[PDB]
């Protein structure tokens, strides 16, 4: 995350991290329930073998609440397309259930219509992760969070150099040096409504990170709510 | 209706038969006032952890 602040104790409990064979995080995830993690389908190509760590806030000091979980099933969207990042969504069923505690809790799944009219019309959403703090920097050691305004679909479609399918949306700033980045991918985009956070997006991609005239592109979770529900039963 | 302050609902709002009906995410129970959402157990979804 470029800019923004680090998540303080218990502020981003739904944050999950996908870690590779060498224990380094390469993508993010969102805790949907004790058995399911919502991530980006394009991350499943980032590493051969990987696990999901939860309750982590400082990858440089075992604070106690951390918990590593093996992945039992990887449910990638059948229509995901590598060349364009379309249908960038995947659900992970864990071998063992996540025990909710401080810094380990799920994000709420909203209902499509209500989310699109009420949640996505909010001024802002919240993106978070352990991803780079600079376009060409190193991954972050501390979990960070950034308030990213929702971007008008057209101003966003116009700004992008690649096709913004109906399965994605834009968020972030036009010029302000604040934006998700590499490593944050697959991570959560949540919108707060009356002190309860609802998952509204999956960090998908972007042209660089926090570049001017460019925004952050997220997978439109509201367009895959029926899909998520079915994947969390198989 | 639901366009007016979310229909007074804590969470989901749907306009049925020209009326407003509130509902909640899995893990919550609609309060007796049919608007508020009460958590079913500990660590309900969408809530930052305090203990
Ligand atoms: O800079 C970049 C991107 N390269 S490109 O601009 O040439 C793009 C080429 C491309 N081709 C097809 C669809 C979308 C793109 S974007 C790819 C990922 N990344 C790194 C990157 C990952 C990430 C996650 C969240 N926010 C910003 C982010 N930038
Ligand atoms: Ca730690």
């Amino acid at each position: 995350i470029v800019g923004g602040q680090e998540c303080k104790d218990g502020e981003c409990p739904w944050q999950a991290l996908l870690i590779n064979e060498e224990n380094e995080g390469f993508c993010g995830g969102t805790i949907l329930s004790e058995f399911y993690i919502l991530t980006a389908a394009h991350c499943l190509y980032q590493a051969k073998r990987f696990k999901v760590r939860v309750g982590d806030r400082n990858t440089e000091q075992e604070e106690g609440g951390e918990a590593v979980h093996e992945v039992e099933v990887v449910i990638k969207h059948n229509r995901f397309t590598k060349e364009t990042y379309d249908f960038d969504i995947a659900v992970l069923r864990l071998k063992t259930p996540i025990t909710f505690r401080m810094n380990v809790a799920p994000a709420c799944l909203p209902e499509r219509d209500w989310a699109e009219s009420t949640l996505m019309t909010q001024k802002t959403g919240i993106v978070s992760g352990f991803g780079r703090t600079h376009e060409k920097g190193r991954q972050s050691t501390r979990l960070k969070m950034l308030e990213v305004p929702y971007v008008d679909r057209n101003s966003c479609k116009l700004s992008s150099s690649f096709i913004i399918t109906q399965n994605m949306f834009c968020a972030g700033y036009d010029t302000k040096q604040e934006d998700a980045c590499q490593g944050d991918s697959g991570g959560p985009h949540v919108t707060r409504f009356k002190d309860t956070y609802f998952v509204t997006g999956i960090v998908s991609w972007g042209e660089g990170c926090a570049r001017k005239g460019k925004y952050g592109i997220y997978t439109k979770v509201t367009a895959f709510l029926k899909w998520i529900d079915r994947s969390m039963k198989t | 209706l639901c366009s007016l302050d979310n229909g007074d609902c804590d969470q989901f709002c749907h306009e049925e038969q020209n009326s407003v009906v509130c509902s909640c995410a899995r893990g919550y129970t609609l309060a007796d006032n049919g608007k508020a959402c009460i958590p079913t157990g500990p660590y309900p979804c969408g809530k930052q952890t305090l203990e």
